[PDB]
DNA sequence: TCCGTTACCGCCATCAATATCCACCTGCAGATTCTACCAAAAGTGTATTTGGAAACTGCTCCATCAAAAGGCATGTTCAGCTGAATTCAGCTGAACATGCCTTTTGATGGAGCAGTTTCCAAATACACTTTTGGTAGAATCTGCAGGTGGATATTGATGGCGGT
DNA sequence: ACCGCCATCAATATCCACCTGCAGATTCTACCAAAAGTGTATTTGGAAACTGCTCCATCAAAAGGCATGTTCAGCTGAATTCAGCTGAACATGCCTTTTGATGGAGCAGTTTCCAAATACACTTTTGGTAGAATCTGCAGGTGGATATTGATGGCGGTAACGGA
């Protein structure tokens, strides 16, 4: 079912942690809504990327080969699955 | 010996520039860089098919690779116009 | 009575804790909701395997993590220790991001 | 001396390509330049140097440093000042200087420095008072005598740099600078020893008879000196010496008003012809590494109680002037307002009640006092001399001893003054060379001139005259111009800080001379 | 006696582009339309290219196109900004920018 | 011979024949020569040598005797050659390098 | 007294002048014989008796003259930022930190 | 009878190759993907530059002189050399037994 | 010959105006200088490289665009 | 204390020198046209194998219901602080003039760069045989995580000894 | 009464040692499908040897740029203060984890079949280097018309002042 407005399930805690693990002493309270617009493009992208390895090997599974292999191309490759 | 081939595209991107301005020159690096830029553009489709058809175990590539390497790197506003211009050419060169 | 710690002096505690920890600070069934619903927008009824989620989120964690020590340095470079979402911008129009 | 000399000379090889230049011979014939010889008359390189050094022909390694002088004056004065050639041997000198100073140190010597003097200012008759300017041409008169160009209507330039003497040891036999030594013929009539000799003997230098605290001592500068004392060690800086301050001029003299105040007042007999008052000169002198420095000295002019009015009961400073040599650093503005509060509240307790400052700005080139100010002594501005004024004003009313301070215009409103008659009337002032310029239309304009430049001079309110201090005739510095004198004609420059304690030293025994013959 | 280029009624010469498949060994075996689907993309890329190098020739008061009017065309358009964003443009030079914050008062 | 193969012909521990079947089968060229293969052995186990190499004394020093992404993170990181050579890549469990300012120091 | 003020302009106002007369201006402007000896100089070290084409040098002096006007670019932003005008040098330390090219 | 297909993988390799530095150092089996990964990135890569440079000089032969120019080109600093000379003493063995 | 001194001041001064510069720092010469070599090392041993490999003693602008676009600065132009 | 007087400060006004703009004239090289020439490339035809596709069957693993719960999410109050505004005070690059220089463009002498032909050594293909490396199956041993007790750095609060 | 620096005491948090339970690492046994080394035949791109032929490297004139010297004012740095901001702690209640079972569309394996790429032969064309002739938009040169900065003064607004 089509579902909507999971951007807000990423608690406070959670971005502060992420803020903390950074090196950050003191943090705004304005930058969140910021950091959920950022990774809009880069998630959008990823999925994209994703869809279209899948949709080319005709499979309706998604596999994480077609993750890595699209993540490779843009720059950021991983290393631990195999490839 | 001397007039050894050195094919390029000096012809047929004059001819193509005719239909959309008549009255219009390029006088001499306009060549060289639509030049590099074709090339550097077949080179990374052509790379990008030959990759993504190695990803399926697949002796033959089709126009199908080429198309999925083209929507991959031209994004949607792009690559609908591609999909149709292609779609439309296949379609009349196999009907005729 | 409290002990009323000085401002910026627990900090450090939370600084020298995590980078000692590896453990993912991320929910597992938000991420996957909101994966499957971001997803959803290209193609229907779609199935996603066990390891196409957590990979994915491995593999976008990394980002905020790797920008986080650049938006600090942007930040400190002002004189300030605050970051704005300003660093952000630059660090990613320099990085050839954006522009 | 080769072993001593040759790590310099290694130093000046190895910039390159700085010594390509210098490290062959010059060939006119093959450069261009066939005129070279015309130029310089001793032509030769660092070979040549590096030849004689190794065979020995060197007495003293002075002869070495005066030979790589001569090379550099001979590369400068031939090149021009754009050249490559001139920044070449300029910046092989400049690493010469710091490179060549350890090694005279260790030797023995002073230091290996080339320094010279001031250019002098000439005289010319021209108009009976024109002073030629550095780097001005001239018309010679067999070297005794120099006339001015402009006004002419055998030739020379004002380009001649007095060397700095030399003094030799009585016992080694070496020769070094004078002023770094500070050695003075009167003070040590029985020759020069220097500190080697002395310290290989364990011998101490005769205690110095001509020092400032072995001059007369005032009420003024006893009270003066036990104030910055006193403020010192409450300080408690440990780099801090030992400052004394002396009044070393008192004596008594008129002022004479200036024909166009006489016409308009003096010939209606609304004022009085002449004001009597009695002009006071003192210096304050810190003692650092055991040697008597000056840095700091004024001039005052005082009006008694029997001086005619509205000149009564006031005093004014006439000029103010220092160097940029005490220690602490930090502590010489603190020890300057030290000074003048203590002026201030000594006059108060004689009975003074009202002060005039005048904030001019020395120009560019001009010393009031001490001359040849040091190059890295900024001119103060203005606006930092007015600030200046305005905290140790400030500094002085919160030690309950100056009640206010105003700018003139306010004091003269608040005064009511009417007439020019009661405007202070000091020697030398800007006011009556205003006034004269001038010359209640006279009012307006008055009032007007001195709104103008009310921030420049500062009035201090601070409530018979008799003075315990006893006169002291000294017409050697009876005003700036004959100190200014003396001091250019015997080169007591205060540029460096062993120049100034030499001037110093030799104030102080030029002072004890003319005190007791 | 008729070429494929007339049937196809495209300006690129097709033929060279399947001559240049066949050579470049990017696969044993090759279809006879995917070269039509590469040339036709990269003339629709490079009509773009030259029909947006008019109009800014067109937008200088010129009938000449020069490189500077090729730079001005590609910068004016964000998605040549985003794709060509590690090419260089020779003689192009840069957009003309002055930041508000810098202007006096 | 029947019994010594080219891998052990050349002293390396790496397969021979496997990166020659995946060089053939890679489709690169329609020939393939004889020595790219041993070439390219050497190179991979030295690369193989210098990592294993930059892991061992970061395991060592922590006083463990298993190996966690953290070594290999530190490995990496501390290198100024594997750095620059791997800038882009991201190693899951890795973490960042502690870092203070001195600027952000409570002086 | 005097005569003097013919004509002098406030500071900074020949600068965007001068800035607007470049940025219509596409003309090289390193010279070109201290970049040939410059290059020589520097390929002296990997390989001795090398000859160079002119078209090779021209494309390094293209190259290298891009990547300038780019970091300058970068740096003016990061200038900007700190709410300085002044360029300091830890602008171009941080840009080319941020950039990764320093790992 | 029926089996699923069979997997390839360098776990032997890597296992040898771990004793002879340290014997008593032990391996998981998390380090051993990202090992495959960097070496199979690694191994395409290094193909990559040596394909490219035999393209670049039309040699419908590929030899040593490619892969070692891609070699030089792409490690950066002497540690590209530290490779070369095992990788060339190895084809010199290679050649000599 | 020191050969560095060639990027003049009215040099290094003129490409920073393009950048908007109003007030350039007196000091920012030397890291950007030293910059320029770093950067140009890189790319002239990637040049001697691609010319040692095909046998020949000249250098040419086919082997500086090829070693240019793996970099990620493709140029174009002199690709033909 | 209030009104006449005055000087200081600032709004706005025509202009002076400079720069930018357009309009016309003149001589020149690249774009355009035209002609002929000829070899590499593209068209058809025929036969052959093979790779994707059809129908069929068997194995599989993920969404949802369901329950028990202890720890973390959220509301409320208290207080210490650090960024923005104000004023002041010192200084270095911008704006001119002046003497001096080396970019830019003009034709050259010999070592690599092709051109051609023939012979050589490695590449590729087909057939046999033994065998190391993945793996189904199973049994055996152990270092690492957690509980509990003990000992030690570390820090804030009521005072205490120096300067103000 | 403040500001620095400090001994002492009670409470927190961490490190270490001893002990115990268990999933993961290690080792036989064997497996026939697939790999590699060996034994022959054949063919083709490159090296040696000769030649003819350009293009980078090395000197000379005249004047618009290049380096020095002088002065200054907007720019940058420092001391002070105040109030909205976040951080910490305590009380109360919901939320994710884990394990179990069940149903069926998607995926993998198998055989046989049909159209398309490829190796040859043949011919008819079409663009590149060659030449010549012709024209026209554009780079200098000159001449007048307006837009811009800015020092400066006439005169209004205003604050300060002194006598009534």
């Amino acid at each position: 079912k089509v579902l909507r407005d999971n951007i807000q399930g990423i608690t406070k805690p959670a971005i502060r942690r992420l803020a903390r693990r950074g090196g950050v002493k003191r943090i705004s309270g304005l930058i969140y809504e910021e950091t959920r617009g950022v990774l809009k493009v880069f998630l959008e992208n990823v999925i994209r990327d994703a869809v279209t390895y899948t949709e080319h090997a005709k499979r309706k599974t998604v596999t994480a080969m077609d993750v890595v292999y699209a993540l490779k191309r843009q720059g950021r490759t991983l290393y631990g699955f195999g490839g | 010996r001397k007039r050894s081939r050195k094919e390029s595209y000096s012809i047929y991107v004059y001819k193509v520039l005719k239909q959309v301005h008549p009255d219009t020159g390029i006088s001499s690096k306009a060549m060289g860089i639509m030049n590099s830029f074709v090339n550097d553009i077949f080179e990374r489709i052509a790379g990008e098919a030959s990759r993504l058809a190695h990803y399926n175990k697949r002796s033959t590539i089709t126009s199908r690779e080429i198309q999925t390497a083209v929507r991959l790197l031209l994004p949607g506003e792009l690559a609908k116009h591609a999909v149709s211009e292609g779609t439309k050419a296949v379609t009349k060169y196999t009907s005729a | 009575k409290p002990h009323r710690y000085r401002p910026g002096t627990v900090a450090l505690r939370e600084i020298r804790r995590y980078q000692k920890s590896t453990e993912l600070l991320i929910r597992k069934l938000p991420f996957q909701r909101l994966v499957r619903e971001i997803a959803q927008d290209f193609k229907t009824d779609l199935r996603f395997q066990s390891s196409a989620v957590m990979a994915l989120q491995e593999a976008c964690e990394a980002y905020l993590v790797g920008l986080f020590e650049d938006t600090n340095l942007c930040a400190i470079h002002a004189k300030r220790v605050t970051i704005m979402p300003k660093d952000i911008q630059l660090a990613r129009r320099i990085r050839g991001e954006r522009a | 001396l080769r072993q001593a000399l040759m790590p310099t000379l290694e130093a000046l090889y190895r910039q390159d390509p700085e010594s390509l230049p210098f490290r062959q011979p010059v060939d006119p014939q093959l450069l261009g330049i066939p005129d070279y010889f015309d130029i310089v008359k001793s032509p030769m390189d660092l070979s040549t140097i590096k030849r004689k050094l190794d065979t020995g022909q060197y007495q003293e390694p002075w002869q070495y440093v005066d030979d790589i002088w001569l090379m550099f004056n001979n590369a400068w004065l031939y090149n021009r000042k754009t050249s490559r050639v001139y920044k070449y041997c300029s910046k092989l000198s400049e690493v010469f200087e710091q490179e060549i100073d350890p090694v005279m140190q260790s030797l023995g010597y002073c230091c290996g420095r080339k320094l010279e003097f001031s250019p002098q200012t000439l005289c010319c008759y021209g108009k009976q008072l024109c002073t030629i300017p550095r780097d001005a041409t001239y018309y010679s008169y067999q070297n005794r005598y120099h006339f001015c160009e402009k006004c002419f209507n055998s030739k020379r330039k004002n380009d001649t740099l007095d060397p700095e003497l030399f003094v030799e040891c009585t016992e080694c036999g070496r020769k070094m600078h004078q002023i770094c030594v500070l050695h003075h013929e009167i003070i040590w009539p029985a020759g020069f020893v220097c500190d080697g000799c002395l310290k290989k003997s364990a011998r101490t230098r005769k205690e110095n008879k001509f020092s400032a605290k072995r001059l007369p001592s005032t009420r003024l500068g006893t009270f003066l000196e036990n104030r910055v004392n006193d403020f010192l060690r409450r300080q408690n800086h440990p780099e801090s010496g030992e400052v004394t301050v002396r009044v070393v001029h008192a004596s008594d003299k008129t002022v004479e008003v200036k024909p166009g105040m006489k016409a308009r007042f003096v010939d209606s007999g609304e004022m009085a012809e002449s004001f009597p008052y009695r002009t006071k000169a003192l210096f304050a002198f810190e003692e650092i590494d055991g040697v008597d420095l000056c840095f700091f000295g004024m001039h005052v002019q005082e009006y008694g109680s029997d001086c005619p009015p509205p000149n009564q009961r006031r005093v004014y400073i006439s000029y103010l002037d220092s160097v940029h040599f005490f220690r602490p650093k930090c502590l010489r503005t603190a020890v300057y307002h030290e000074i003048l509060i203590g002026y201030l509240e000594y006059v108060k307790k004689l009975g003074y009640t009202t002060g005039h400052i005048w904030a001019c700005p020395p120009s560019e080139g001009d010393d009031y006092i001490f001359h040849c100010h040091p190059p890295d002594q900024k001119i103060p501005k203005p606006k930092r001399l007015q600030e200046w004024y305005k905290k140790m004003l400030d500094k002085a009313v919160s030690e309950r001893i100056v009640h206010d301070y105003k700018d003139i215009f306010k004091q003269a409103t608040e005064d009511r003054l009417t007439s020019a008659k009661e405007l202070p009337y000091f020697e030398g002032d800007f006011w009556p060379n205003v006034l004269e310029e001038s010359i209640n239309d006279l009012s307006q304009k008055l009032y007007a001139t001195m709104e103008k430049h009310k921030e420049v001079f500062f009035v201090i309110r601070l409530i018979p005259i008799v003075d315990p201090d006893p006169l002291i005739p000294c017409d050697l510095m009876d005003g700036r111009d004959a100190f200014l004198t003396l001091a250019r004609d015997k080169h007591l420059e205060f540029s460096s800080l062993r120049r100034a304690q030499w001037s110093t030293m030799c104030m102080l025994v030029e002072l004890h001379t003319q005190s007791q013959d | 006696a008729k070429t494929r280029s007339s049937r196809a009624g495209l300006q690129f010469p097709v033929g060279r582009v399947h001559r240049l498949l066949r050579k470049g060994n990017y696969s044993e075996r090759v279809g006879a339309g995917a070269p039509v689907y590469l040339a036709a993309v990269l003339e629709y890329l490079t009509a773009e290219i030259l029909e947006l190098a008019g109009n800014a020739a067109r937008d200088n008061k010129k009938t000449r196109i020069i490189p500077r009017h090729l730079q001005l065309a590609i910068r004016n358009d964000e998605e040549l900004n985003k794709l060509l964003g590690r090419v260089t443009i020779a003689q192009g030079g840069v957009l003309p920018n002055i930041q508000a914050v810098l202007l006096p008062k």
